């Protein structure tokens, strides 16, 4: 029965054609950082 | 004509001659070589008219002039011999049979074709009834030049028909693409990959006449040689490109071309890599290395602006250099490259001068009177407005040969002066083909114990997710062998060369599906690549389209994908899958036939190896690229 | 099937142990392959089924090594039509088959030594055909001098007749004298030996007497390795 | 008597190919110009890329080589 | 581009230039076919 009711969620050949196509990581760097406070000082340094 | 040229009409030594002719690649610059028949037949003034049919003249900037004589020549009564060769029109047309081998029983060694060249090539020059010989023997010359001579020789052909194409008479481009298009199906039996680059440059330039006919003969020689191609494959060829990427034939001795980088350096198998020491050098600046020459630069320390600074190459002896390669360098503003045997002062030359080795790299292709210097200058000027302490310029490569034959250091042949080696060559052969074998050996029998999972289960996924230790040094020791095999293998290409330039001085002679089927698989591909590209440019060009649909429909649409895009090199894969999407991707079929390639190699009861990461990038491209057709 | 082909391999490992069990069958597989144009097909299955006692026996008495032998021999000098392409795969063959004693104790006998010679003379051809048989004798070679006095004696008669060093023969004693020996190891257990092995599907056709699953394991070590390495390879 | 009439041997091709080579005139020529070009020493021109090493064999420009700047007056163009 | 100094000299530096260019010319329809 919980074979039946669950999904496998260790990484499959989806996951390897995808690294085909080219411990955790920080994406602060790529966002964009705003705040509501109009005379608020730029964040990008954050 | 001009009022002043009529009135000086009897005084004309040079026709009127358009100043666009004399043009250079950077568009704003250039030189005209005037001369004529009537040039030669005299020997004190002359006059330099230029006439404007800012405008006109006014946007000339800047104008030299210099004069060149003829070489002092022991031969007797030389300019009456010159009037000899330039008159007599048995002369044109023996220099061609002589040329095509079709006299004296076709023993002409390749330095008297190479001699016939130089005078079929001044002949074409001094002229602008030599064109009509041309035309009349244009088969026979192509094929004699392109597919049974060395790179030289068909640079040399290739000059020649330049000056004819430049020259009442019917249109030379036509009649050279007839013959190159009957020369076509010989491709496979192509001598050098450097002759077989000018035959294709021809090709190329040549094909906007009769586009139609250029187009059939590329398609049916690309299906014909294809099928051999995909037959050549081996299961262990397929584990390498799958496994590694690496679509090398490591266990096939025979290359076809080497390059460097129709923007690179072509024919090197013919030359020879040339080694140097570094000898002297301006102020505190160094080279340092950052068979081959190991890659080596020069190390400035202080650059400045517009500063020259000179780095001084020995090879160690007068080497007959052919071909020269430089990584553009955006530190310098400017490269000078000055060659000299004896010393600067005594028999310096300028070798070159390079004004844009900022925005593109240094390449001397096939120098056709090729130097026979020994000492090298590379003088470099900083960049203009630029203060970067230190630079670090990559010197380039070298090559030609370390042997100067007997004519090649000729100075009597040259413009503005200033067996046992064989034997050596042959035992030098057959040790790179003993250890060639031996590091062939090597490979296959680690590639014998080389497993590849299929990518049709969670495990081989995470295998090749995540690339198990043993599986990680197995693919180090295999890239190891297959480094050491591709390096001899080009040894013994390169040994081999030589040993064919020694045994072509001495008298020899280099050399229709029996050809594709008795061709080496590096020529195969070579064709394929210079096929494709052909087709690429030709559907750029387009009724060419109309054409290729009675061939390249959905069965040969899918013969062509299966035989190149599944097992060919990463560049041959691509341009047939471009290719195919330009010419059928518009097409009712197109669709069906991406889904049955999917379906045939994706489906798990495929047992074919390919590389199934680069066939599905692949097929996703060429779906984008057709995806306003309904059907895909 | 196609030839080298890991379906086939198996394949014929199945016909193998058919043949072991039943060694008549062997007689009707050389009744089917005409036991002449063998195919190197039939000589792949030839020579993996043809691996078992009573099937080397009944292979040898059916006089088919000796009519290769003796063809390939006439070859070499210049009953059986033998072109330069069928060198290679009768010389994989006699290696396959000589994986077994037997076979080895008869390519060194005096029937079979002249072939040696022969090889050595001929090598010593398209130039493809001539590196395929610059293989398949290296490799015949290896195979029948492995591990055998006698045999070593009878290459290095051989050897010294040739020399009574560069090409063919420099290769062959850089990779026969001066790289050292591989022994097969057959290691047996009554507990599973997990150590070395790939959870990915890795297909490893064998002969099938040495077994399957986790309690065997076939080695292929130089002479050198000493046995502790080879328990620490599988434990 | 001509090289042309004579059997093409390898001696032959390579008088043939002698006699059309080419040398570069070891003293400068004069030239008269219009007034609008006006000249510019050698060395100026080649001040980025010296050829006064090669000066003892003739091979600088100052020798073959002459050059003049356009100077853009009414009938310039013409 | 960055010719060689010595085709100065005869009468084949006009091919010379031609055949650049129809190398190049080459190149660029090549690269403007594979990026439609």
């Amino acid at each position: 029965t919980s074979t039946r009711a669950i999904v496998n969620t260790a990484r499959s050949m989806v996951s390897t054609i995808m690294k085909f196509l080219d411990g955790i990581h920080n994406f602060a760097p790529l966002g964009t950082i705003t705040s509501s406070s109009p005379t608020a000082q730029p964040a990008e340094v954050l | 004509l001009c009022p002043f040229l009529e009135d000086h009409k009897e005084d004309i030594l040079c026709g009127p001659v358009w100043l666009a002719s004399g043009l250079d690649l950077s568009g704003h610059a250039g030189m005209l070589t005037l001369t004529s028949p009537k040039l030669v037949k005299g020997m004190r003034s002359f006059l330099i008219h230029v006439k404007a049919v800012l405008r006109g003249c006014d946007l000339l900037q800047e104008v030299s002039v210099t004069i060149r004589r003829f070489k002092k020549t022991s031969i007797s009564k030389e300019r009456v011999q010159r009037c000899a060769m330039l008159q007599f029109s048995e002369f044109h047309e023996k220099l061609v049979n002589t040329l095509c081998r079709k006299t004296d029983d076709g023993q002409i060694t390749e330095h008297a074709q190479s001699l016939v060249l130089d005078t079929l090539c001044w002949l074409a020059g001094v002229h602008s009834n030599l064109l009509s010989k041309t035309r009349k023997f244009l088969s026979d010359i192509v094929r004699v030049c392109f597919f049974e001579a060395g790179r030289s020789i068909a640079h040399k052909c290739a000059r020649f028909l330049a000056l004819c194409i430049s020259n009442c008479q019917p249109a030379f481009g036509p009649v050279l693409l007839k013959a190159l298009l009957d020369n076509m199906s010989f491709l496979p039996a192509a001598t050098t990959g450097g002759s077989v680059y000018w035959y294709f440059v021809l090709l190329n330039y040549v094909k906007d006449e009769d586009l139609a006919g250029c187009s059939t003969a590329c398609a049916s020689l690309l299906t014909a040689v294809s099928r051999q191609l995909q037959d050549r494959l081996t299961p262990m060829e397929a584990l390498l490109q799958t496994r590694y990427g690496l679509y090398s034939s490591p266990f096939d001795p025979v290359l076809f071309d080497l390059e460097m980088s129709f923007t690179s350096l072509t024919g090197l198998l013919e030359v020879e890599p040339l080694h140097f020491t570094c000898v002297s050098t301006s102020d505190g600046t160094r080279i340092e290395r950052d068979q081959p020459p190991p890659h080596q630069s020069i190390i400035i320390e202080r650059m400045h602006s517009g500063a020259r600074r000179f780095v001084t190459l020995d090879f160690g002896r007068p080497i007959l250099l052919t071909d020269v390669l430089i990584p553009t360098c955006g530190d310098l503003a400017s490269l000078s490259i000055d060659i000299w045997t004896l010393g600067e002062e005594v028999d310096g030359r300028r070798l070159v001068v390079a004004t844009d080795i900022s925005t593109h790299s240094l390449i001397l292709h096939d120098l056709i009177p090729p130097p026979v210097c020994r000492f090298m200058k590379i003088t470099v000027i900083g960049r203009y407005g630029s203060t970067n302490a230190r630079a670090k310029i990559p010197l380039g490569f070298y090559y030609g040969h370390t042997y100067i034959l007997p004519w090649e250091s000729e100075l009597k042949l040259m413009h503005d002066p200033l067996d046992q080696h064989l034997a050596m060559m042959v035992a030098l052969q057959e040790d790179i083909q003993c250890r060639y074998n031996l590091a062939c050996h090597r490979l296959e029998t680690l590639l014998q114990s080389i497993d590849l999972p299929p990518l049709n289960s969670a495990n081989n996924a995470q295998y090749f997710l995540r690339k198990p230790d043993k599986a990680v040094e197995e693919d180090s020791r295999v890239f190891s062998a297959y480094q050491d095999c591709i390096q001899l293998q080009l040894q013994l290409n390169l040994a081999h060369n030589a040993v064919q330039r020694l045994k072509v001085a001495l008298g020899a002679s280099r050399k229709p599906e029996d050809l594709i089927q008795t061709s080496s698989t590096e020529q195969l591909r070579t064709i394929i690549r210079y096929l494709l590209d052909t087709l690429l440019s030709l559907l750029h060009a387009s009724s060419v389209p109309a054409v290729l649909q009675s061939t390249f429909h959905a069965q040969a649409c899918e013969e062509l994908f299966k035989h190149l895009c599944i097992s060919g090199t990463p560049k041959i894969r691509l341009h047939t899958g471009l290719l195919l999407v330009q010419l059928c991707g518009g097409e009712r079929w197109w669709g069906q036939f991406l889904s049955n390639v999917l379906q045939e190699l994706y489906n798990s009861e495929q047992l074919l190896i390919f590389p199934q990461d680069r066939v599905f990038m692949l097929l996703s491209c060429i779906g984008q690229r057709s995806l306003s057709n309904s059907g895909v | 099937l196609p030839c080298n082909m890991v379906l086939k391999k198996a394949v014929d490992s199945l016909l193998c142990s058919m043949c072991h069990v039943h060694p008549n069958y062997f007689s009707l597989l050389m009744g089917w392959m005409g036991i002449l144009a063998l195919t190197e097909s039939h000589l792949a299955t030839l020579a993996s089924s043809s691996q078992s006692p009573e099937a080397i026996k009944q292979l040898l008495d059916s006089g088919l090594p000796s009519l290769l032998v003796r063809s390939l021999a006439s070859f070499c000098f210049s009953k059986m039509p033998i072109t330069a392409d069928l060198v290679a795969p009768i010389l994989r063959f006699l290696t396959e088959v000589g994986n077994s004693h037997i076979m080895k104790d008869w390519l060194g006998g005096s029937e079979v030594n002249p072939l040696w010679t022969a090889l050595l003379f001929l090598l010593c051809l398209t130039t493809q055909q001539r590196t395929a048989i610059e293989n398949a004798t290296v490799a015949f070679f290896l195979q029948c001098i492995s591990c055998h006095p006698n045999n070593q004696k009878l290459m290095a008669q051989v050897l010294c007749e040739l020399f009574q060093i560069s090409g063919f023969i420099r290769r062959l004693f850089l990779q026969l004298m001066l790289e050292d020996e591989k022994v097969t190891m057959f290691l047996q257990s009554p507990c599973p030996l997990y150590k070395g092995r790939i959870n990915a599907t890795s297909h490893v056709i064998q002969h099938p007497m040495y077994g399957a699953g986790h309690k065997f394991r076939t080695l292929h070590l130089p002479v050198s390795t000493t046995l502790s390495d080879v328990l620490d390879r599988v434990s | 008597d001509l090289l042309v009439d004579q059997p093409f041997t390898l001696e032959i091709l390579t008088s043939l190919v002698e006699l059309t080579r080419f040398e570069t005139l070891t003293p400068r020529f004069s030239a008269t110009v219009p007034p609008c070009w006006v000249e510019v020493q050698q060395e100026q021109q080649q001040r980025r890329h010296p050829q006064h090493l090669h000066q003892q064999h003739h091979g600088d420009a100052a020798q073959h080589t002459r050059t003049w700047k356009l100077q853009t007056d009414s009938n310039s163009w013409d | 581009q960055a010719l060689d100094a010595r085709l100065e000299v005869g009468l084949e530096q006009q091919a010379e230039l031609m055949l650049k260019m129809m190398s190049t010319l080459e190149a660029d329809s090549i690269l403007q076919a594979l990026t439609n």
